[PDB]
RNA sequence: AAACUUUCAACAACGGAUCUCUUGGUUCUCGCAUCGAUGAAGAACGCAGCGAAAUGCGAUACGUAAUGUGAAUUGCAGAAUUCCGUGAAUCAUCGAAUCUUUGAACGCACGCGCCCCUUGCCAGGGGGCAUGCCUGUUUGAGGUCAUU
RNA sequence: CGUGGAGGUCAGUGACGAAGCCUAGACCGUAAGGUCGGGUCGAACGGCCUCUAGUGCAGAUCUUGGUGGUAGUAGC
RNA sequence: AUGGUGAA
RNA sequence: GUUUGACCUCAAAUCAGGUAGGAGUACCCGCUGAAUAUCAAUAAGCGGAGGAAAAGAAACCAACCGGGAUUGCCUUAGUAACGCGAGUGAAGCGGCAAAAGCUCAAAUUUGAAAUCUGGUACCUUCGGUGCCCGAGUUGUAAUUUGGAGAGGGCACUUUGGGGCCGUUCCUUGUCUAUGUUCCUUGGAACAGGACGUCAUAGAGGGUGAGAAUCCCGUGUGGCGAGGAGUGCGGUUCUUUGUAAAGUGCCUUCGAAGAGUCGAGUUGUUUGGAUGCAGCUCUAAGUGGGUGGUUCCAUCUAAAGCUAAAUAUUGGCGAGAGACCGAUAGCGAACAGUACAGUGAUGGAAAGAUGAAAAGAACUUUGAAAAGAGAGUGAAAAAGUACGUGAAAUUGUUGAAAGGAAGGGCAUUUGAUCAGACAUGGUGUUUUGUGCCCUCUGCUCCUUGUGGGUAGGGGAUCUCGCAU
């Protein structure tokens, strides 16, 4: 094309990148375990069955634990806001342990919290302080 | 006319996107699990292939909910229905060794 | 661009010739006025030829060269399976040296041998000519006592006069070099040594650089003090080689083609 | 290129000019006007027949007929005179097929592996090797084929250890896996009898 | 030869600009003569020019500093295409269902083998 | 043989490169082997060539002449040795161009410069 | 006979045919997306000491700004260099500037107007004023409703 | 029989001269052609089994390039 | 036939 | 009110913040479109985008024990079907590549328009905050998109943001082996022989001719410098707010794209009878669309977004060819240049000197062409008309022959070319030797009708050689 004979007679000089090389080369990016264990010299089925795990669930289309434990290790590798635990407080001495009692409270259940929420809440704050 | 010289390149291209795929999805195996099926068109009924999801009805039974489902591996399709008990129960028995060959990491 | 290079030069050599032109006719005929600059040009303008480029005992000739005191009988054969061609250069060698004998090569008698031979029978030297084609290409001259040898290739022999029974007068040139003048010295001492002036014969040998010219004329003398000469048939060039000093043992100065890359000294 | 040779104006001038009915070139100044175009036979015309992209490049060829042709190949190497028909310089080789001890495949550096071949008997085809090497002959030359060289020994391994490399930078000298057994590699130029040295783990592992 | 640029770095807009018009007043001296001290001057005005310009550019940036919508000239000369093309933060973008989705069911790491 | 699928083996691109190569590059193309007693002294197989480095003629109808070099031409690849001219018909002499591959240095010029580069190639001094 | 017509050996002219090669063309395969009003492609005029083509550049004009290399460039003259050094190359990278008149071409047109400002009635000096449409600010005019 | 290219083999040929060209030189074959003797030339080419094709010219009022009689003529 | 060129 | 305000509408400003043309065009999308069936949804023309575009998660395919986004390939298949004539020509199922689902309209946040654009001052600046301005109520946020979903109650489960270093990617510099040893030739050794060394490096190029070991380079690793990002492992500060979701159960409710589907007609496409398109009419909500023997099977159209496998003769950057070789290959290896045309357009010819210019110093004849000497140079049978120089054709020397010549059979004469460094073989007779006689040894296999190699003694000796 004649850009491309001008790119070439121009003294500008080309953008060269070599990256081909790359291409075949990947890093795993998603792992600590695996990165340690994984050989690049193998392929990703055969990294797999070194590792000891499945690449493939589905029957694979045409002809064919000393590491998993470290994974199953790996695996044993909230609270109330001030004015909330006031407000638990407050209903606790008004009525104590009466949910009943408790719910029909106009002036302090501000929110008409049910009587499972406030015991749930109670008991929590209960857990939490005593 | 088209002469499929790129065939070896295509071949090549595919297992490098396959490879890259592995190494952002190392630790899954790059496979959402699938259910069995039994075809129509009765020259081809004896044969059962894989499906596209499971069903609702086949996660439910499998105790495992479709969100969460999606998240571990399951493909989940909300299309298909049952009318085979024998199907059913095949795809609850693949679900239930999937969970019970699953290993899930932490989010801590 | 091939039209663009042969353009330009083309006209600067036009240029270049007219410039030259016009600054000779200048210059000669300011010199026409001015003889002496013509001189001092002359003189600081060398023509640097390759002959001026050049980069830089009685006993040993009676030894080893034959002497007046006894004529040199010259014995003459040629090698195995000669031909036509050799047998008529062998004409010409009887028609210009002094005492020669023909003998059949034996084909079996060794150099020794034949050295033996030439001395009961009191030879001075033996000449040999070699044919490899329907050609002559090499001469050869030995000495009998203690074995001075010379080999020479031969080269563009051509067959216009016809050379009168008077012995040539011998003539030798650019034979400076010590290496130069024992190919001399042989000539001298292998050619006849008594002239007969009269008959007005003469035999001459000229080294220009490596190749010596041999050639006969008849030369005679004007009022003009000049002498003009005339062909007297055969041409004839040799080239000297192997040196040997010996019969075949202890070569000296064999050429080798490694040289002549130096262009000079004229060996 | 398909373009090639249609990249030019012209037509048949039909008759009364008495010249030569093919299309020619119009305009004027230029001076490639009038001449021909289009034409085979033309100078810088459309050649005839021009060579298309989907010509025939590949021959499909049997499985088994695949295999037969390189069970025959290793077949052949059993025999020395067959062999020695190739050009190999089997002559001095201990035995044949050549056997030799699995640690050869645990090589790594090429010194030990070259030094080992000659050892062996090998050393005869590494001379051969690298000493036929000659210039290309014909426009090869310039078409990344400038040297040639004939083929060396061949080197069958069960598992790779290192070999593969140190063997590779030695002239002659190709390796490969007895799964593989390239038939190319066996029978180079469709000749049969190529000298291969085999592993006693491949030897056994052949079966 | 000639002027340094790391020189003239620390030089006052008056100074460069007397610089410049000295540098002017020896090329307009040194043409009527038509001497390779032409192109040292040519080549000194040059740098001196860019001194200034580059002076006033960083200077007209100071002025603008942090405001939004700086003059066009001191933008970024990327490519038409990318001032379009929603910036990083507009693309990222999500809406609340979509967060609080992700939020609920994550992506989870998983391998099958036991 | 080459593995690397970035590096071409292309005798045409190769060649193109060579001739095309600028200066910079033409700077590390024309390097020439250090003597063998410089070798050790050193510890370095080879350095770029300058002015006032000294070299000795190892191959060419000049071999065993040596001398200081005076300028490295780099656009037509070679260099110049002190001493080593030619001798015109006019009486002019102009300086043999000589290939620094063909030659061996005697005595390099040290500076700051080729003092870390002597370094960074695993010299020593 | 000489002269002259014709066949052939040698010598002396055309042309580059044969042989060798190429910073070329063509074809196959692979990675990526990269023009433009913050002024695209394209065209005209100028710039190197000497200049045909190519390439580069825009009055900062075969370049200016910055980093790497470390001692050049070269057809000729010319430069130097403290060259143990913030430093030369027509070197490489290239993120900072300049970027003449046209050209989507953008003040009005088929010559030629206005805001601005400035250093000295009047002027040098510096940037803009093209058409379609989206959001916001300013002004002006006109239909409904209210006006105890 | 011959040519462009490719796989194989001659541990082939070659600056002590490969290819091409010339040659009132010779040998071989019924021939496509091969080989050797001599001159210019300079750097690549060939003996043989296969594969491959843009593979072999006496003309197509055939294409490019080159040169003769016409003719030192018509004519200027 | 498609798209353009100049021409009263 | 013989007035003053709310808006709505319409204009203007050298207003502030923004975008649009056009270029390129191989591929993509739409419109149009030739030379009643065929070239043909081709050629040409116009408009609109990107690295891909379009399409895309069914008013689907099927009548089965059913499958379940879109896209590409094989198969289905040259079959069904049609024009039954030349001919055109599908699609489901099946296998493969890659897989991801979602967002609005629809039912009250009304116990708080909770939403958002812009201006202003800061900071940790692809943005955040305090304030103001304006849009929004003719609906901006959350909650629901049929897989249902929503208000409550009962046992429970869960939780995010910003920096630092590493990690990965892009750009980019650098370190990482061995002869120039000897001999022959050559102008030059990179050619042959001998002696050597490295090889995860004998791919390639340059160096006065074919170089691993002269250099640049290549194999493998190390050391750096500048950017991207949160694909993730540590590191550090924060959370909070009676905040947001999920699981099973009980309870009360529970919306769905109209000038749209559809029929009629007229133009158009299909091998499909479908679809596309002007216009009269114009549909229902346990409703509507697609298929068959009483209907049974499957979805919920008239809104939209979404990577992947898919095309690629343009652009940038790379790896290669059983490809072509200056009359080939792109028209152009030194050109879209010279040149022709008022114009749209057409459009060429041309590569190589020599290692290096060492490009003929200098003398000499010519107004000028270039000659003769002279020299450089491996060569000038390489002199810038330069790597090599055949025919057609032209001039000279020589031979021959003479209103023609050309070829075949046989031969004379003239000229001219080849025409064995063949110099042997046999039996006999002296002399010196060894591998020959004898004595004494060493060494390789296997084992054998052998091979190799030594130290003492002679001419029983022709066993061979030389005389």
């Amino acid at each position: 094309s004649v850009r491309k004979r001008k790119m070439n007679r121009s003294s500008v000089g080309k953008a060269t990148r070599r990256n081909k090389d790359k291409q075949r080369k990947i890093n795993i990016q998603s792992n600590p375990i695996i990165a340690a264990n994984w050989d690049y010299s193998l392929t990703m089925a055969q990294n797999y069955k070194k590792l000891g795990l499945r690449a493939k669930l589905q029957t694979p289309a045409g002809g064919k634990e000393t590491e998993v434990v470290k994974k199953l290790e790996e695996l044993a590798s909230r609270s109330q806001s001030e004015r909330e635990e006031e407000w638990l407080e407050k209903l606790y001495k008004k009525h104590g342990d009466d949910y009943k009692k408790m719910f029909f409270d106009k002036k302090l259940n501000i929110y008409q919290q049910s009587e499972g929420d406030l015991k749930r809440r109670l008991l929590r704050w209960k857990k939490r302080n005593g | 006319v088209k002469v499929h010289f790129d065939q070896a390149g295509k071949k090549v291209s595919r297992r490098n996107a396959r490879a890259t795929r592995a190494a952002k999805i190392a630790p899954r195996p790059l496979d959402l699990l699938r259910p069995v099926v039994r075809a129509p068109t009765v020259k081809y009924n004896r044969k059962v292939r894989a499906g596209r999801g499971f069903t609702l009805a086949e996660v439910k039974a499998a105790g495992l909910t479709a969100a969460y489902a999606r998240t571990i591996g399951i493909a989940v399709d909300h299309r298909r229905q049952n009318r085979n008990q024998e199907i059913f129960d095949a795809n609850v028995q693949r679900l239930k060794e999937y969970q019970s060959k699953i290993i899930v990491f932490p989010r801590n | 661009n091939k039209l663009k290079r042969q353009e330009i030069f083309a006209d600067i050599k036009h240029e270049k010739n007219k410039e030259r032109h016009t600054m000779r006719r200048k210059r000669a005929k300011e010199e026409r006025e001015n003889p002496e600059l013509r001189e001092q040009r002359l003189k600081e303008n060398v023509t640097q030829t390759i002959e001026n480029t050049r980069v830089y005992e009685d006993d040993l000739m009676r030894y080893f060269n034959s002497n007046s005191n006894e004529p040199p009988k010259i014995f003459l054969t040629t090698n195995v399976n000669a031909k036509k061609s050799a047998y008529e250069f062998a004409n010409i060698l009887i028609e210009i040296l002094p005492n020669v004998t023909f003998v059949k090569r034996k084909f079996g008698y060794k150099l020794k041998e034949i050295s033996d031979i030439c001395i009961k029978r009191n030879f001075t030297d033996i000449v040999i000519i070699n044919e490899d084609k329907k050609k002559v290409t090499g001469l050869t001259f030995i000495h009998l006592p203690e074995g001075p040898t010379f080999y020479f290739k031969l080269s563009s022999f051509v067959e216009h006069g016809r050379p009168t029974s008077h012995i040539p007068e011998l003539i030798l040139n650019n034979f400076q070099t010590r290496l130069g003048q024992t190919v001399g010295r042989l000539f001298q001492s292998i050619l006849p040594q008594n002239p007969d002036i009269e008959g007005r014969q003469v035999i001459t040998l000229h080294n220009q650089r490596d190749y010596i010219f041999f050639r006969r004329h008849r030369y005679v003398f004007k009022d003009n003090e000049r002498v003009g000469l005339q062909e007297l048939g055969p041409q004839f060039t040799l080239k000297l080689k192997r040196l040997q000093r010996g019969i075949k043992e202890e070569t000296e100065w064999e050429h080798k083609p490694e040289m002549d890359k130096e262009k000079k000294k004229f060996y | 290129s398909e373009k090639a040779g249609h990249q030019t104006s012209a037509e048949s001038w039909g008759t009364g000019r008495a010249v030569a009915r093919i299309p020619r070139v119009g305009g004027g100044g230029t001076g490639r006007s009038g001449q021909g175009a289009f034409g085979n036979m033309c100078r810088g015309g459309r050649m005839f027949a021009p060579t298309k992209t989907w010509r025939k490049w590949n021959v499909k060829v049997n499985h088994n007929e695949k295999r037969y042709a390189t069970a025959s190949a290793i077949a052949a190497t059993a025999v020395a005179s067959l062999v020695l028909a190739r050009g190999h310089r089997v002559e001095k080789i201990p035995e044949i097929p050549l056997v030799v001890s699995t640690d050869l495949e645990s090589i790594q550096k090429t010194k030990e592996a070259v030094a080992a071949l000659k050892a062996v008997g090998a050393h005869s085809d590494l001379l051969k090797v690298l000493k036929s090497k000659k210039l290309r002959a014909g426009k090869g030359k310039y078409r990344n084929r400038r040297w040639t060289q004939r083929r060396g020994p061949l080197v069958v391994y069960a598992e790779d250890n290192g070999i593969v490399k140190a063997l590779r930078n030695v002239p002659g000298v190709e390796t490969a896996n007895v799964a593989s057994l390239n038939l190319l590699q066996l029978a180079p130029g469709a000749h049969l009898g190529r000298f291969v040295i085999w592993t006693e783990a491949a030897f056994t592992k052949l079966d | 030869a000639g002027v340094k640029a790391y020189e003239l770095r620390t030089k006052s807009k008056e100074q460069l600009a007397s610089q410049l018009v000295d540098l002017k007043k020896e090329l307009a001296e040194l043409k009527v003569q038509k001497l390779p001290k032409i192109k040292t001057v040519r080549k000194s005005i040059a740098c001196v020019l860019t001194v200034i310009n580059e002076q006033q550019r960083e200077a007209v940036r100071q002025l603008y500093k942090g405001k939004k919508y700086q003059p066009k000239d001191l933008r970024a000369k990327k490519t038409r295409a990318l001032r379009r093309a929603l910036t990083k933060f507009e693309a990222s973008q999500v809406t609340e269902k979509q967060r609080k989705k992700q939020i609920a069911f994550p992506q989870r790491k998983y391998a099958i083998k036991a | 043989a080459k593995q690397s699928l970035d590096v071409s083996s292309d005798r045409r691109k190769a060649r193109k490169a060579y001739f095309t190569a600028p200066s910079s590059q033409r700077r590390v193309l024309l390097s020439a082997p250090l003597s063998k007693e410089l070798r050790a002294q050193y510890g370095i197989k080879a350095l770029p060539i300058r002015r006032d480095d000294e070299v000795l003629v190892v191959r060419g109808s000049k071999k065993g002449q040596e001398g200081k070099i005076s300028s490295v031409y780099r656009l037509k690849f070679a260099v110049q040795v002190d001493k080593v001219t030619k001798e015109k018909v006019n009486g002019a002499s102009v300086p043999i161009n000589l290939h620094p591959s063909k030659l061996v240095i005697t005595k390099l010029h040290l500076d700051k410069d080729r003092k870390a580069l002597i370094q960074r190639k695993g010299g020593k001094l």
